[PDB]
Order: structure tokens, then C-alpha cells, then sequence
């Protein structure tokens, strides 16, 4: 047989919020990582930071993320993290 | 259940265990990506395996391997494609050894100041290691190099969840490939590869940053140009000057990839705020380059005002951690401790930090204020 490895449960989630961005970078931000990446960044880096690394996902890894639910997210991720 | 604190801003992380693993710091989950306890590296010279850290930047790694049937290709500008078992790698060549340092290009990211996107890594994205395999030089010559190869580009088994994203794949110069120290990696620690250190076999680049080191490795291939992938051309860049830095918050103007460690030491008996008893003070730590070998290691108890020579511990090659001692006399009250390492070429750290965009390459000397009593 095969040998294999087994991983355990992935538990990571993103801080809930009113804002809309909240549901849309749960919808788009998880698909190709945990958010856990998201949870470790440096805190309050504000909004240029966070726009770069919602632009920098769509631009150059290409999630596929609309111009309205970039700006939701990354509007979130300013005022959240 | 359990958590830490990295000593940096949002620095709690779980501790996470996974097959063949103590328990470790998790950083991300997919793909793992897992950090060193500090006091680890006060534990000898060479790291657990069980320990030792991981890093991966995508989330399809291999989950099951047959290892009868996995290959290593080498193809490319070669006279003679190979196809190689592991059984072949371990019965074919000459096998070497080299006790080496693995560290990850952003170790020490969450210090950066100001800090810096990526890997908020403290100090624990690094291990020592005796790495056994077979010289990638022996293979090379085995296919037979043509003239005019000028790279060697370097492919693992994990892949990107959306094939749209780069896959990950180095380069090295085609004369550093050949140089007989850049091994083909089977054996760490005198066992077979941890999963999540690249089982089956890994690429180990002595004294370069661990992105060059890469894992599960099956796909090699000598090209005759610059390889211009995404994670040679884009990612791992340097600024192209001495300190491998810019102003904080500027860009450089030319980068480099990245390429050897700089000089690095810490004291790992003691972390801040210990209680240590005054008069003479047993200290004890590590110090690591780009392979040039550590000539001195200096120590202080005032901040750096004044140093001490540490003892250098009997060493185990010149890319293995060097252990060193020193025992210094405290008065009664507080003291800023710091180490301050240099290698046979000249190369120390500075006293203050410096900065980068992507936080890579941090080596400023440490400082751990203790309290004597
Ligand atoms: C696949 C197309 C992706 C989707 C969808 C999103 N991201 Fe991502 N991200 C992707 C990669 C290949 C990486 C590098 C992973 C590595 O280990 O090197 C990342 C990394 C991040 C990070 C870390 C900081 C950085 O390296 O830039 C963050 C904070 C991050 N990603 C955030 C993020 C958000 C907000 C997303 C939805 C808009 C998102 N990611 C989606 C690839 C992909
Ligand atoms: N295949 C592969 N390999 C690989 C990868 C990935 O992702 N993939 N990563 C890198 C990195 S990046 Mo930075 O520079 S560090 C690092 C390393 C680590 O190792 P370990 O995990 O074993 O520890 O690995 C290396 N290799």
C-alpha cells in the first residue's frame, strides 16, 4: 500500500461583523487557504494595506472576486482586523 | 486548547500537533505551516525531527505516496533523460552527508518594524539538521550536462487548488546545482524525510534560505536560460545592495533573488525578564552563516558597552548551527544581554535593525534583559 497523512480538522475562522464584507470574504477567501492567514497578519494595518492584499489575491493568484466584493472585503478587513 | 504568545502584536497562535509532530506553533492550517517553539533550540545543537518547522505555500500537498513508485524525472539540455527510483538514488550513487541549517527566508518577520505582510513568524522558522542523500552533481553528471545548460529548475509534488495560480518551482545556476554540496535529500536525522519535510525527498541547499530547498521533489530540469516562473521572478526578491534593505515604507529600485544567510546568534538558556543569580553567569546559544564558518561570537551584559568572547563549542560542519558558552559576571539588577556573532569573511550583524518590503533576512543583534539576584 501507499503511506499517507492525515491532517487534522481545520477550525480557522474569520471575525464576524455587520458589514457586508464580512459574508462576501467568507464566500471568497477561503477557497484556496484557511484564513488563518488572514487572522496572523499584523493588526490595524488599515485600509491601504488591506486593499493591497485583496488586489494582490484577485491580480495575481486570481481569485475570482468581483470589484464590488473587493471593496467590501477589503473594507471589512480594515475596519475588523 | 493550548496557545502561545509570540512576544510581537497579535501574536497568539495555537499549539497545533500533527502525525510525527510534538506540539507545534500553528501559523495556517492550509497548507500547514507550523513554527518552532523557542526553547527548542536550547534542547542541543541538532533539531528533533519532530520539531523541526514547516513552511508551504499551497495548498495541494500530497496526502498519500506510494514510494515504490514515485520517480524523480531530470530532463532538460542533458544527453540522457533520467528516471530515478529511490531505490536507484540509494544504491546507484554514492551517498554524502552534511549537517545543514534550514531557514525560512521570513524568519523573524513579526519583529520587522514597521511590520510587514507575509508570514508573521517569530524566531522559530528555522532547524539544524544531519541531511543525508546523494550530491545533485552526481546525478547531473549521470544525465550529462550540454554546454550552454545555464539554470536547473526544481519541482515538487504539491500543486495549486486553482491551476490558474504559479506553481511552485526554483532555480538554482547550473554551476551551484553541480557543486557537489547541493544534495539530493532521503534521510533526516538518520530517518526517512518527515511527511511535512518533504517525503520522500527534498532538495537541501547549504547555507542558502530555505525557499531554494525544495520538497517532495520529483521534477528536474537544466535549461539553457534564465527561468523567469513567478517564485524566482516575483516573489523572493531582495534589494540588489549590501544590506539587502531599503528606508522603511520605501521600494527598492533593483532587487535580486534572494540567496545566502547572513551571519545570525542568539542565547537560547535564557529569555526576557529570567532570573539569572548574580555573579558569574553561565550563558550558552547558537550562531549560523552562509557557510564560511563562525569565527567569533562576543557577548555583553550592558547593552552592548562593553563584550566578553564566548567559548565556540566543537563543531559539526561549517552550515550547522555553531554552539558557543560564555560565563559572565552580573552584578545585582537588571542587565540587557546581547550576542553578536561573526564569520571568517568579515560578515556581522548590525546593532539595529534594518528593513525590507517582504521582512526577509533579518539578523540584528538580540537582546534579552535579564534580572540578577
Ligand atoms: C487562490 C486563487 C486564492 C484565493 C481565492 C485567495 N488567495 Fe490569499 N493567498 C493565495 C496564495 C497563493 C497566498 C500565498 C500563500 C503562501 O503561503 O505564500 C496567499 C496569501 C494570503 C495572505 C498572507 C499575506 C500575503 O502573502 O499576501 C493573506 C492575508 C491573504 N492571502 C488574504 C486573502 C484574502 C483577503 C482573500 C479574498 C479576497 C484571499 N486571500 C483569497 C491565493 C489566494
Ligand atoms: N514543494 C515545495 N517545497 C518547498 C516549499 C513549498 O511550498 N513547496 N516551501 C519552501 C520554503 S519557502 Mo521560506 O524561504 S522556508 C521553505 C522550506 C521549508 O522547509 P520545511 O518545511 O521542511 O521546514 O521548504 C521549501 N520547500
Amino acid at each position: 500500500a501507499p503511506l499517507t497523512y492525515e491532517l487534522p480538522d481545520e477550525t480557522a475562522q474569520l471575525k464576524p461583523a455587520p458589514q457586508p464584507g464580512f459574508e462576501a470574504a467568507q464566500n471568497n477567501c477561503a477557497a484556496c487557504h484557511s484564513v488563518d492567514y488572514i487572522n496572523t497578519q499584523p493588526p490595524g494595518k488599515g485600509q491601504a494595506f488591506w486593499d493591497a492584499e485583496v488586489q494582490k489575491m484577485i491580480k495575481v493568484y486570481h481569485a475570482p472576486v468581483d470589484e464590488a466584493d473587493a471593496k467590501a472585503i477589503a473594507d471589512y478587513l480594515a475596519k475588523t482586523y | 486548547a493550548d496557545t502561545v504568545t509570540l512576544p510581537f502584536a497579535n501574536g497568539e497562535r495555537p499549539l497545533v500537533m500533527y502525525p510525527g509532530k510534538r506540539p507545534l506553533i500553528g501559523l495556517t492550517a492550509r497548507p500547514p505551516q507550523l513554527e518552532t517553539p523557542f526553547s527548542v533550540f536550547d534542547e542541543g545543537l541538532i533539531t528533533p525531527n519532530d520539531a523541526f518547522f514547516v513552511r508551504y505555500h499551497l495548498a495541494g500537498i500530497p496526502l498519500e505516496i506510494d514510494p515504490d513508485a514515485f520517480r524523480l524525472e531530470i530532463k532538460g539540455k542533458v544527453g540522457t533523460p533520467l528516471s530515478l527510483s529511490l531505490q536507484d538514488l540509494k544504491n546507484d550513487f554514492p551517498a554524502s552527508e552534511v549537517v545543514a541549517v534550514n531557514q525560512c527566508s521570513g524568519n523573524s518577520r513579526g519583529f520587522v518594524e514597521p511590520r510587514v505582510g507575509g508570514g508573521q513568524l517569530a524566531n522559530g522558522a528555522m532547524g539544524n539538521a544531519r541531511w543525508r542523500g546523494v550530491p545533485l552533481k552526481a546525478v547531473l553528471e549521470k544525465a550529462g550536462v550540454q554546454a550552454g545548460a545555464k539554470q536547473v529548475t526544481f519541482g515538487g509534488l504539491d500543486g495549486p487548488v486553482i491551476p490558474e495560480t504559479p506553481d511552485f518551482v526554483k532555480a538554482l545556476s547550473i554551476d551551484h546545482a553541480t557543486d557537489g554540496e547541493v544534495m539530493l535529500a532521503y534521510s533526516m536525522n538518520g530517518a526517512d524525510l518527515p511527511w511535512l519535510n518533504g517525503y520522500p525527498l527534498r532538495l537541501v541547499v547549504p547555507g542558502y534560505y530555505g525557499t531554494y530547498w525544495v520538497k517532495h521533489l520529483n521534477e528536474i530540469t537544466v535549461i539553457d536560460k534564465e527561468f523567469d516562473g513567478f517564485w524566482m521572478k516575483t516573489a523572493f526578491r531582495i534589494p540588489d545592495n549590501a544590506c539587502a534593505c531599503t528606508e522603511p515604507g520605501k521600494a527598492p529600485t533593483a532587487t535580486i533573488p534572494i540567496n545566502r544567510f547572513d551571519v545570525r546568534s542568539f542565547i537560547t538558556n535564557v529569555e526576557n525578564g529570567a532570573s539569572v543569580k548574580a555573579g558569574e553567569v553561565p550563558l550558552r546559544g547558537i550562531a549560523f552563516d552562509g557557510g564560511y564558518g563562525i569565527t567569533q561570537v562576543s557577548v555583553s551584559a550592558d547593552a552592548g558597552k562593553s563584550w566578553t568572547n564566548a567559548t565556540l563549542d566543537p563543531g559539526l560542519g561549517k552550515y550547522s548551527f555553531r554552539g558557543w558558552k560564555a560565563v559572565l559576571p552580573l552584578t545585582k539588577g537588571d542587565h540587557v544581554l546581547m550576542c553578536r556573532a561573526t564569520n571568517a569573511r568579515g560578515e556581522t550583524q548590525p546593532m539595529q535593525a534594518t528593513w525590507n518590503p517582504a521582512g526577509y533576512m533579518r539578523n540584528v543583534v538580540e537582546a534579552t534583559r535579564v534580572i540578577a539576584a
